């Protein structure tokens, strides 16, 4: 289901538009047919036409699958030997009575044969009379993959995973780049059962091991996590209060209650410090009903990627009610937890001290992603620069950190 | 050589000789005309900075460099391009101030690259160096 | 890799399987006439029964269980 | 510093505009290193090293003499094993040899076509090596191999003997990518490793916990590394302007904890963007005994770039949203097995007919029923095997083609000749479409496709339509139209000139409609040269 | 902020610059393609003041 929606907000009182699309898992467990794919396509095409954002609520069971029941209930086996089936079989076939009806209808392709005296119809191709369970969904999918890549390059796209997004749904979510994940949801391509059978035992018991917020929020696949849909939407509108209605429009200005001609009470030190104190302020140690003012407007800072790559701190804020993008640097050592691979009994969970004032692979990648996203939105940037160098150790070098430095260069 | 590398100004004849070896090897793969004579296979022109950091085409004797970087425009006739093709080649000179990167070196690189873009042809950089120039007021 | 009613040796390979995405030599350990039992492709767990065989050296008597509470 | 940043940016643009290559001879330090990566294509001489900050400084900062040589940090044993370095060489001479050898595939400039050779390897030959369901070294498939018995002959591969020049060979060896020549046409090449790779993970000497792991990496899967390597290769060749030949064979993405943690999904998205920006033909072929499933098809459907993509399948190839076991798991349970017996199996049918008799002793009932369960249970595995075959029969090319999602079913033995000639006209036609697009950028791909074919049918006759599907005849025909300058061949050119005139007229007309005040003065300049007759006629119609 | 006032001065100057830039484009176009000129005039001449038409004949 999809709608065009327009609403009046504090920042845009005359109104602003978005397009919202969402799965209905109750209609055929949310499988993906050609009409569903087309609705997505045409809504996206219009979204691109006006330059306004596209929100996709993904809660689904991936591509539709099926087998022709009508044939399932009438096929026969051409045994090598009936008195022993286990010496293998050659083919399945239909009597001429069963063949003479499907034959007209582009359901299967058979060839007539004479064998053991009787006339049989050797089944050569299964075409399948039921529309919507075939590779047309694949064509539609590629189509919207390309289209969606362009959409991401044209407007703000955001996606919300409520219960589960499977396969290609996930891929649209990543292409949307900005991703909200409700707690207790999970995100997978192939199921634990299938994988366990391939591996000959029940290694994994729950999709949450693979795709929960504890994976995607800790690795930057998920931008925000929420306890419920309501808290997701609340976060959405809160972010949107920083963002321009369209690309043809100026940043929305507020008359903020935090004055412009005030001083900053916190004073930076050689000693390390929480940069959130530096940005947003902190409570006063003695008075405690007072507030040690930060650089930015009180209550305006909204972080992203908080639990992933914690050597750098990035987010959005407001300066006199003007939304800005924000970059700051962690100065205290991070203690990073790497989980153990339960599949491999050798693999153990390392625990790493991560020095401050250094760019790592993760930080550089996260940084490239943030800079590009805000940059394609049209936002100003504020960098609080404090870097001693690049990390030059074996692991990060092996992991190609140099490459991603080149990438940041292209982006800016 | 004592530093385990190649002198900057010896590169051109080693590529030409290599080109002969290539002319030989490729005849395996394709029916080719007879190769041209080595003097006629290649013409190069040294690229040199004027006072204003602007490019000047120069036919000078090797060794005249006053900075740690050298560049040429090169045109040659090859089996695939017998009428000729152009490339830009830049290389460090490790003997001038341990191959450090001064402003003149940076500027030479800039203007050669800018011309490379102007004609749309490839840029080959031979890197053997010691990074940015450093010093203190003695 | 053999068939039913085929004499085998000690230490002679009799099957090969794919486990954990990797091969495994099912080495036979005693000589005799095999009759292949567990038909292929089925998942199996440790201590399963895959075949019987008629060996060439029969041996001592075997179990007779009698105890019940 | 200013100069350096400046040329960093300039170099990034250069990489997006021309071919950049870098040679590491002795050592690259700092900005030099950064320039080398920005050059992207990198050859590295033995005993060179690649570093930012020196071992002395780092050891002092770290309180002990951890490292003894920059080579520990930046040598070929790191950059060649991770794909930072594209090729390694023993000396400078061998470096230059590699440079010119690569260059023999590449166009002099971006305005120029790939240089074509007349190769000594003929086009209408057969491939002697035949791919098998059993895994095999793909080097035999590509480059050929020596004959096992006579040993002085050569079992031919798909591509021209001696033409294949690999890249990224020791890094991420589950996939193999490179450049080759087919009849002397340079192409980009993608192939798939089928045997399990044994990967060596180096030890971190700083950290006493890290030990060198050894990982089995299944074949027919895209990993993070593979996807990254693929994104870089596809983009680079794409920026050169080459068509692609893919020998496609992927079962799926690895969905295990490690690769999932390591963000394989992200790099899949990136490959998608990259090919969407690709501007020349991509030809994907699933070879015999390969299979292609779900996500992998979805992400390479021709719809993404219909303008440029094509897909082909061998009779003995296979492809679906889902493999048989998982389809079966959902749509072939016990109920269906018993049901199938009830329709087809004589023992079950007969027995069931007898259980369907009235007034039997419950003894007789239970005995028959047990005999039935024993027959059934004994029969269940085989009948499952039949089920998977049944499912597999749904996955064929016939259906794909009928719905129009694939272009043709090929035959391996003669697939080479077909693809050569087909590519040659697909490519040439594309070149012409570029010429047309230059003549008028506003026309859509659809309309651009259109009219060229129609002008051909107009000139050569509706009766001759069928010829269009013959690669050779149009190719030879197209060349005469193209090659004879100032002949009777600049017909399509004349028509294009008319179209250009029309497009220009629309631009001036629209411009004056938006800006009528400009008209009068524009006339004086427009009137500045014209025939005297035109001046008089103008007064007549005034 | 003040639409259609005496404040759209720099804007008006820019409008003149835009007009000039357009004129150069058409002029360059005719230089590369003078044969298209004559018919372009008829369309260009289709509306303009009558005085400009007469004066044009005078300077013809």
């Amino acid at each position: 289901v999809a709608w065009k929606m327009t609403f009046k907000s504090p920042e845009y009182p005359e109104g602003r538009d978005i397009i919202v699309i969402g799965n209905d898992i109750t209609y055929r467990i949310g499988s993906f047919g050609p009409q569903e794919d087309l609705l997505f396509l045409r809504a996206s095409e219009l979204a691109r036409a006006e330059g306004i954002p596209r929100i996709y609520v993904s809660a689904n069971s991936g591509a539709r699958i099926g087998l022709a029941e009508e044939i399932r209930h009438m096929f026969h086996v051409a045994w090598v030997d009936p008195e022993d089936p286990y010496k293998g079989y050659r083919y399945l076939y239909l009597t001429p009575q069963d063949y003479k009806r499907v034959s007209a209808l582009n359901s299967v392709h058979c060839e007539h044969v004479e064998d053991e005296g009787e006339s049989r119809y050797k089944i050569t191709d299964i075409i399948g009379k039921e529309e919507g369970i075939g590779p047309e969904n694949l064509r539609g999918s590629g189509m919207i993959a390309g289209e969606s890549s362009l959409a991401y390059n044209e407007i703000i796209t955001i996606s919300l995973v409520t219960c589960r997004a499977i396969g290609i749904g996930a891929y649209l979510v990543r292409l949307g780049q900005r991703t909200i994940q409700v707690e207790n949801s999970h995100l997978i391509l192939t199921g634990a059962g299938a994988l366990n059978k391939v591996l000959g035992r029940e290694v994994y018991t729950s999709n949450n091991q693979l795709g929960g917020i504890q994976i995607m929020h800790n690795n930057g696949v998920t931008h925000c996590t929420v306890c419920d849909d309501f808290e997701g939407v609340f976060t959405v509108l809160h972010w949107l209060s920083y963002m321009p209605k369209s690309v043809h429009s100026s940043v929305p200005l507020l008359n903020s209650k935090d004055p412009i001609d005030r001083i900053i009470e916190f004073v930076p030190t050689k000693t390390p410090y929480d940069p959130r104190w530096m940005l947003a302020g902190r409570p006063h140690p003695t008075q405690k009903g007072q507030w040690l003012s930060g650089f930015f407007d009180y209550g305006s800072f909204s972080e992203i990627m908080q639990p992933w790559a914690q050597t750098v701190v990035v987010g959005r804020a407001r300066l006199g009610g003007i939304p800005v993008g924000v970059v700051a640097v962690e100065t205290r050592t991070v203690e990073l937890s790497i989980p153990a691979d339960p599949a491999n009994l050798d693999s153990e969970a390392k625990i790493i001290q991560q020095a401050g004032q250094v760019w790592f692979p993760d930080s550089a990648f996260k940084t490239y992603q943030a800079i590009k996203d805000f940059n394609r939105e049209g936002l100003p940037l504020m960098v609080f620069a404090n870097w001693r160098g690049f990390s030059g150790g074996m692991k990060d070098m092996y992991d190609q950190v140099l490459k991603f430095g080149a990438y940041i260069v292209d982006g800016l | 050589q004592s530093l385990g590398t190649t002198y900057i100004y010896d590169i051109p004849e080693m590529f030409r000789q290599s080109l002969i070896k290539l002319w030989e090897s490729m005849s395996t793969q394709a029916f080719l005309p007879s190769p041209p004579l080595p003097s006629d296979m290649l013409t190069y022109t040294e690229l040199v900075l004027d006072d204003q950091g602007q490019l000047v085409h120069m036919n000078r004797l090797p060794g005249g460099n006053e900075i740690g970087m050298v560049a040429w425009k090169m045109t040659f006739k090859s089996p695939e391009y017998p009428e000729g093709r152009d490339i830009i080649v830049i290389g460090n000179d490790i003997t001038y101030r341990i191959g450090s990167f001064g402003p003149q070196e940076d500027l030479l690189f800039l203007r050669a690259s800018e011309l490379a873009r102007a004609e749309g042809i490839p840029r080959i950089y031979v890197s053997a160096n010691s990074g940015a120039r450093i010093g203190l007021a003695e | 890799i053999v068939e039913d009613g085929g004499h085998v040796f000690a230490g002679q390979c009799y099957a090969e399987i794919e486990v954990m995405k990797m091969v495994m030599t099912l080495t036979a350990v005693e000589s005799g006439c095999i009759h292949y039992v567990k038909r292929p492709g089925a998942a199996l767990d440790p201590g399963c029964v895959l075949a019987k065989m008629q060996l060439d050296n029969p041996s001592k008597v075997q179990q007779a269980e009698l105890h019940t509470g | 510093l200013r100069g350096s940043g400046m040329i960093a940016g300039e170099s990034s643009l250069a990489y997006n505009e021309i071919i950049t290559i870098s040679l590491v001879t002795c050592r690259a330090i700092g900005i030099g290193a950064y320039l080398v990566r920005l050059g992207q294509r990198t050859i590295q001489v033995e005993n060179s090293h690649l570093i930012l900050t020196g071992a002395g400084a780092l050891n002092k900062v770290l309180g002990r003499e951890v490292y003894t040589s920059n080579n520990q940090l930046g040598g070929i044993q790191i950059m060649h094993n991770n794909g930072v370095t594209h090729c390694t060489v023993c000396d400078d001479f061998e470096g230059v040899f590699t440079v010119l050898h690569w260059l023999s595939y590449m166009p002099k400039s971006v305005h120029s076509s790939v240089p074509l050779l007349n190769s000594k390897d003929p086009i209408d030959r057969i491939i002697e090596f035949v791919p098998t369901k059993t895994p095999y070294d793909p080097r035999w498939m590509l480059a050929g191999r020596p004959h096992p018995t006579q040993k002085g002959q050569w079992l031919s591969g798909f591509f021209d003997y001696g033409s294949f020049s690999e890249i990224m060979q020791p890094w991420a060896q589950t996939v193999v990518v490179g450049r080759a020549r087919l009849g002397g046409i340079p192409v980009g090449v993608v192939a798939v490793e089928t045997r399990t790779v044994e990967l060596s993970i180096p030890a971190d000497p700083a950290n006493l916990d890290s030990e060198a792991k050894i990982i089995q990496q299944a074949g027919q899967v895209w990993f993070p590394d593979s996807a990254f390597k693929t994104y870089q290769a596809i983009k680079d060749f794409n920026r050169e302007g080459l068509p692609l030949m893919v020998f496609a064979n992927w079962r799926g993405f690895s969905g295990g904890m490690k690769d999932m943690y390591d963000q394989v999904l992200k790099f899949g998205a990136y490959i998608v963007d990259g090919l969407r920006e690709c501007c020349q033909p991509v030809l994907v072929y699933i070879p015999p005994q390969a299979e292609l499933r779900g996500g992998s098809w979805v992400v390479i459907d021709s719809s993404i770039n219909p303008r440029h993509m094509e897909m082909y399948a061998d009779r003995e190839s296979r492809g679906s949203v889902l493999e048989p076991e998982g389809t079966v798991e959902i749509k072939f349970r016990r109920k269906d097995l018993v049901k199938t017996m009830r329709r087809v199996d004589p023992v079950y049918i007969h027995l069931a007919e007898r259980l369907g008799t009235p007034e039997l002793s419950t003894a007789e009932r239970k005995e028959l029923e047990n005999k039935l369960k024993e027959r059934e249970e004994f029969l269940i595995p085989i009948y499952h095997q039949v089920a998977v075959q049944f499912a597999d029969l749904h996955d064929t090319p016939g259906r794909m083609q009928e719905k129009g999602v694939i272009s043709d079913i090929l035959d391996w033995k003669t697939s080479r000749t077909f693809f050569y000639w087909r590519l040659r006209r697909l490519l040439l036609e594309d070149l012409v479409k570029k010429k047309i697009h230059n003549a008028n950028p506003e026309l859509t791909d659809g309309q651009i496709q259109a009219m060229l074919r129609r002008w051909f049918v107009e000139v050569e006759g509706t009766v001759k339509a069928y010829v269009w599907d013959n690669n050779k005849d149009l190719a030879e025909w197209l060349e005469k139209q193209l090659t004879e300058e100032d002949g009777v061949h600049s017909v399509i050119e004349e028509n294009i000139k008319c179209i250009s005139r029309d497009y220009v007229l629309k631009q001036i007309r629209s411009l004056v409609q938006a800006n009528p005040e400009v008209a009068m003065d524009s006339i004086i300049h427009m009137t500045q040269h014209i025939s005297p007759t035109q001046r008089a006629e103008v007064i007549r119609i005034l």
